[PDB]
DNA sequence: ATCGGATGTATATATCTGACACGTGCCTGGAGACTAGGGAGTAATCCCCTTGGCGGTTAAAACGCGGGGGACAGCGCGTACGTGCGTTTAAGCGGTGCTAGAGCTGTCTACGACCAATTGAGCGGCCTCGGCACCGGGATTCTCGA
DNA sequence: TCGAGAATCCCGGTGCCGAGGCCGCTCAATTGGTCGTAGACAGCTCTAGCACCGCTTAAACGCACGTACGCGCTGTCCCCCGCGTTTTAACCGCCAAGGGGATTACTCCCTAGTCTCCAGGCACGTGTCAGATATATACATCCGAT
């Protein structure tokens, strides 16, 4: 017949059939089922729909059109989950946040 | 006279400026070297490669940020805007490093 | 003059059809053999390839008038070649005997380029930060009725020097040193350059060096590069020479280096000569030679010692990284950490004896001293040479010693004073490759080689340096090589090399 | 010498969310590395707790529990949302 | 002259200058900073890179190899619990 | 169950309680709002763990939670428990 | 009758070297079975499974403590503020 | 036809044949060599015989026979490589290694 | 049913330590529990080691590398030092 | 500076209970053939690394000085902690009772493994032109000494 | 406490190089079928968990009393910051030549997995007795006023 991709079939846009392999050899189990690729696709997309928003939320509050390491540093620091689900992950070429204590300034 | 800033005004513009920039802040052929020397300790005859000291450095260079951040809240605790070594022991020692 | 028709004559307000063919007729007017690259081209670049089927004896026999100094004969005609050079639509190469004078003919081209062709600028002169000072002083000096300048300092010094003058077009001709090139090549990418002029274009042998690159990128109708010795290793270096002089005609090097492939060489040399020869001239230092005795050259084929034989089996056999220790081995043991047993450190005899070449340039030294040479040994490891001064130290003979990282200053007071009227300096360390040119160490006579270079042009002008005008007696080449060592094979390739400059250019100053 | 990367399925969900917005290529490494890594926390959390039960399959419902076990509060419930919406019209399709 | 050893070289802990590490604090946002800070920051930096350099050599053993992988120090660095992302 | 669900369970937490593990701490003297802080940081470790155990038992399809339904949610959270199991 | 200190540090090396459980057991058990009714009604709870709890958090709190005892006596003082604890805590990483 | 053990052919106390059933059923990789089981046991075996001496000899400083978890944690703590390893690893009914601040003492 | 433990093997190893000491129930526990842990944390590190080289076999160089990787300085050196000496001995047999 | 209390710390003696030896069933680990495919070995091959040295620009780093404000100490004072002592409370414990729901056992069927064929998705190679970095210069804002 | 005054924010002009389309090909998803075996579900059973209840006594609570300790204040040195020379070393561009270290094709053998039987190692269940608690009394020792 006619090839139809387990993506379109999902309607996801990640690859269901390289999830389905990679989980298969990665020495998981013995065997997979068949929703699991898709239960994982779908939850990576989100995910990455989720940082990706807010990084392009914050390149164009900079005035500018790309997302750079910066811009994805500075929007896994400012929200409350997303940065608690990467707690001990450093982003390279990133930075820190602008923070001062206030202690420190002029009186 | 010329004008003078008060102490205490140079820095705020430091800390202001380079916690927005996003460079590495040691320099690059001395950490380099330093890690030559150190590695050279566990086996001779061995070889890096560029991205692996960059790496090595990204990751150097956060740590030792985010040491500094704990010292000066543990200084601020002291009741004082000064850093001394006991202020990094002490960050040292609670987090579990030593 | 009028500093506004040059404003409209330099800034760039926007397949040089007619001048390319006129040179291609001019280069088919000898045999045809050299349109090969032309009609190769042309058959790799479709745009040539139609222009192939589309088939004054101005002497200037006396010196410039406009210039002063009444010139040297040999060196008019060198003048007329720079002439017609650019009465023909092409570029060409220098490559004169680093003495003959070159600065001097250069400038009375360019004068003749203005007062005959009334073009009062713009050109490029690109020289090595060393002699920049000296462009400036005959330019003022030959032909005073010019302006220049030497186009330095900090940043905001050129921006300003720039907005001033070059962008300002107060000027004919600018000089700059590479790094500035590299730096500045924003404003001098846009001056419809007429000339761009190149000293010791040593520089430019890999294409692919950033120099070479920008020089590219750069507007202008002809270039003239001015050299001392081209070709130090292969024939790829002048490969690259000619595709700066003449891009459209050269743009093919695997022609080139086929078509050469090093009787079938003495098929390839009657062709190689041909091809080449309204292209580059070299002069030799015998035409006006009046002086410098050749030089007298020999081989001391020392052996090797106990420690340093066993040093260099130890490496033969299996922290150290290269093949480069093999010739560290045979220089000297101490360079290595394991020798020199202690650590009490002596300064005492136990090196001349430990080491071989150390024996015989004791012997060497003695002989001379005792009878009033001295000495300009030229080894390559500046770290070696800090043994021969422990050495000389232990002998108390007087140094002095221009390494690779001797501040200016202290260059030119010790050249001063070793070159100074009679002194106390018996010896005089230095490493090959340093100092540029300008060096006149004129007042020595003995130039021991301790070490040896991959590529001989090296040597030779490390030789340059006494045996250059000046010194008047003799000069004395004392090589060393251990034999039963990769230095046999280092010389052998540096031989060789020098063989076949001797064959590509050698044959040509035969003719010129 | 073919290397797989999750490039392309990242622009393609940039290009959704942001549609007139770039992604530089230091950038586009991190976003990878972070779709592996988390990838890696979800399949190890599934693996042992599919072990733990004495199962051999890797089913959704490991998938689910994993899932909710890594992510935190209303981070893991939008998670879990889209991938039962996922399933579901995988299996109806 | 006896100096065909010619340094000591300040060997390499004191190429990390105080400027630098007067750059690190200021990110770290810290305005005054006590003298002997320059120290106790060289050690600490030594055995961080100790502890690392370790297991990055221990890999690239393993792997038969000679030459040191920025994937073997992201190894290394996520094996001590300090995710790195951007290196592959 | 039908336990008549309770509420302010976290003040059975008392002061010599709190006072007796900051002895094993080795603190001296204590000040007097340091209870309350401990209370709050008690009970935020508790939801943690029992929400990961809830999670475990939940998925095995059970209704009672395990001594290795609570191994695994401390392991899981990094404070690995010897002596019930593994 | 003793002073300040004195049966404090009685107290310290009496349960230093001791190795019970510190709080009640009862206590402990209603606050744990009735956190866990905010995530799933009607739950039953192993004894072992409990005891691995209260076990857990005792050692967790012990060690909060041992920290914020550093944290006071850096500070130039012998008494734990709630200040100390939430210092510790914000360097130990959890806040 | 004699049933030699490899545990015994290999010198060890621990059992290697359930060290090799539990490597190939524990979904580590597609195959298990040989030796493998045997090193793992002998590393196991050395582990616990260095921490087993230790807690042995607390248990004899405190006058006992049989060990407990108070004489476990003892020698874990006592010890510095095994606290290093046993870092994040809470001994159930241990105890506290005595210790007070030098502060607090009287003077 | 049918559960398994490691209590007959730490008893014999305890009885050729301290062959006069005995061991409590709860301290049996803990030491099984540190077993199972130990075998987790090693063969976990070594299936990782195999993933990254693209072998696909665990063995006893990777066993070893594994050790090295997971114990402090001395009990690593100790440690291999045993393992070693176990396979040299077994594979002579 | 010493007595007087209060709190250990030994040392004896009695009672338990839970390590520990012993036997019993069985299931798994061992023995022995066969085999296939993983990985070791060989050899292209090529591209980045090594060693030693040269030249120049240009910011950073080093160094010295004044001096300003912060750290450290000392003093005071007034609460908030610790220590005791009655009084009330509820945990701990032994015991009974009931039932929900872990945990096993059997059958079987749907569903995942495996294979051969087949075909698009995706990867690498390659070309180009906007985004952003940078550079004056102009205006604006916060510091600061009257 | 207001006019320097320097630092920063913000405009345009470059320019250049990396992102982002576009195309070919290749190899791993997809399709269709075979088939064996986990897991799904039901039923059973019997264990452990929940639910009370009464009784003891040890821990909690509340209240008092009085220090000593935390915190605020005042000086006072001293050491760290701001700034102006001055040297230095990172950082590009180069030469010269290797070679060796990683990385694909290709062959092949030997070591794992896969089988079939079958007997001892090991776990379960039992019956002990001795190492631990658990009182008691007496001696030692700090700690606190004297
Ligand atoms: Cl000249």
């Amino acid at each position: 017949a006619k090839a139809k991709t387990r993506s379109s079939r999902a309607g996801l846009q990640f690859p269901v059939g390289r999830v389905h392999r990679l989980l298969r050899k990665g020495n998981y189990a013995e065997r997979v089922g068949a929703g699991a690729p898709v239960y994982l696709a779908a939850v990576l997309e989100y995910l990455t729909a989720e940082i990706l928003e807010l990084a392009g939320n914050a390149a164009r509050d900079n005035k500018k059109t790309r997302i750079i390491p910066r811009h994805l540093q500075l929007a896994v620091r400012n929200d409350e989950e997303l940065n608690k689900l990467l707690g001990r992950v450093t982003i390279a070429q990133g930075g820190v946040l602008p923070n001062i204590q206030s202690v420190l300034l002029p009186k | 006279k010329p004008h003078r800033y008060r102490p205490g005004t140079v820095a705020l513009r430091e800390i202001r400026r380079y916690q927005k920039s996003t460079e590495l802040l040691i320099r690059k052929l001395p950490f380099q070297r330093l890690v030559r020397e150190i590695a050279q300790d566990f086996k001779t005859d061995l070889r890096f490669q560029s991205s692996a000291v960059m790496a090595l450095q990204e990751a150097s260079e956060a740590y030792l940020v985010a040491l500094f951040e704990d010292t000066n809240l543990c200084a601020i605790h002291a009741k004082r805007v000064t850093i001394m070594p006991k202020d990094i022991q002490l960050a040292r020692r609670i987090r579990g490093e030593r | 003059h009028d500093p506004e028709s040059n404003k409209k004559r330099y800034l760039l307000k926007d397949f040089d059809l007619e001048g390319t063919t006129k040179r291609f007729e001019h280069l088919l007017s000898l045999s045809g053999l050299f349109k090969h690259f032309i009609e190769s081209k042309a058959a790799k670049d479709p745009k040539f390839r139609q222009v192939l089927d589309v088939l004054i004896e101005f002497q200037f026999r006396e010196s410039p008038a406009y210039v002063n100094g009444q010139l040297r004969p040999y060196q008019i005609q060198g003048v007329n070649w720079l002439v017609s050079l650019h009465k023909n639509k092409i570029a060409g190469i220098l490559a004169d005997e680093m003495g003959l004078g070159k600065t001097l003919q250069t400038i009375s081209f360019l004068g003749y380029l203005r007062y005959i062709e009334k073009i009062p600028g713009p050109f490029l002169v690109i020289a090595p930060k060393s002699t920049l000072n000296n462009w400036l002083r005959e330019i003022n000096r030959w032909t005073p009725d010019v302006n220049a300048f030497i186009l330095q300092g900090d940043k905001e010094e050129r921006a300003e020097l720039i907005q001033k003058k070059l962008l300002g077009c107060d000027f004919d001709v600018v000089i700059a040193s590479y790094e500035i090139i590299i730096r500045e090549k924003s404003p001098l990418k846009k001056i419809n350059w007429e000339y761009i002029i190149i000293d010791e274009a040593h520089r430019i042998k890999n294409e692919e060096s950033m120099l070479s690159q920008v020089l590219r990128e750069f507007t202008s109708r002809n270039r003239l590069l001015i050299t001392g010795t081209p070709l130090q290793n292969n024939l790829h270096e002048l490969w690259a020479l000619l595709n700066f002089l003449l891009p459209d005609i050269f743009s093919d090097a695997q022609d080139f280096d086929d078509w050469f492939s090093s009787e079938d060489q003495d098929k390839i040399v009657k062709q190689l000569h041909t091809v080449l020869q309204p292209f580059l001239l070299r002069r030799i230092k015998s035409d006006v030679e009046t002086s410098l005795l050749p030089k007298k050259e020999l081989n001391l084929y020392v052996g090797m010692s106990s420690m340093q034989k066993k040093w260099y089996k130890k490496i033969l056999e299996k922290l150290l990284n290269i093949m480069m220790q093999l010739r560290k081995c045979c220089n000297h043991p101490y360079l290595f950490d394991g020798a020199e047993p202690g650590p009490p450190y002596t300064t005492d005899e136990h090196l001349v004896y430990n080491a071989a070449k150390l024996q015989v340039l004791d012997k060497l030294l003695k002989k001379l001293k005792e009878e009033g040479s001295r000495v300009l040994i030229f080894s390559q490891m500046s770290r070696l040479l800090d043994i021969l001064e422990d050495y000389c130290y232990f002998r108390n003979y007087e140094y002095c010693r221009i390494d690779g990282s001797t501040a200016h200053e202290d260059r030119i007071q010790a050249i001063d004073d070793y070159n100074a009227p009679d002194s106390k300096k018996f010896v005089f360390l230095l490493t090959t490759r340093a100092g540029g040119l300008g060096i006149n160490l004129t007042s020595a006579d003995v130039v021991v080689l301790y070490d040896s270079d991959w590529n001989p042009q090296a040597d030779l002008q490390a030789m340059d340096r006494a045996h250059r005008i000046g010194q008047k007696k003799q000069v004395k080449v004392f090589r060393l090589v251990t034999d039963n060592s990769v230095e046999e094979k280092i010389l052998e390739r540096a031989t060789q090399k020098l063989r076949l400059d001797q064959l590509v250019i050698q044959q040509n100053r035969t003719s010129l | 010498t073919r290397k797989e990367s999750y490039a392309i399925y990242v622009y393609k969900v940039l290009k959704q969310v942001h549609p007139d917005t770039g992604i530089s290529s230091k950038a586009m490494s991190i976003m990878n590395s972070f779709v592996n890594d988390v990838f890696e926390r979800i399949a190890g959390e599934a693996s042992r707790l599919a072990h733990y039960n004495k199962r051999s399959t890797i089913t959704s419902r490991e998938i689910q529990t994993a899932v909710r076990l890594l992510l935190p509060g209303e981070l893991a419930k939008h998670a879990v949302s889209e991938g039962t919406k996922a399933v579901t019209k995988y299996t109806s399709a | 002259g006896a100096k065909r050893h010619r340094k000591v070289l300040r060997d390499n802990i004191q190429g990390i200058t105080k400027p630098a590490i007067r750059r690190l604090a200021r990110r770290g946002g810290v305005k005054r900073i006590s003298g002997l800070i320059y120290e106790e920051t060289r050690g600490v930096l030594k055995v961080f890179l100790e502890n690392v350099i370790r297991d990055a050599v221990t890999y690239t053993e393993h792997a038969k190899r000679k030459t040191v992988t920025a994937m073997d120090v992201v190894y290394a660095l996520k094996r001590q619990g300090r995710t790195l992302y951007g290196f592959g």
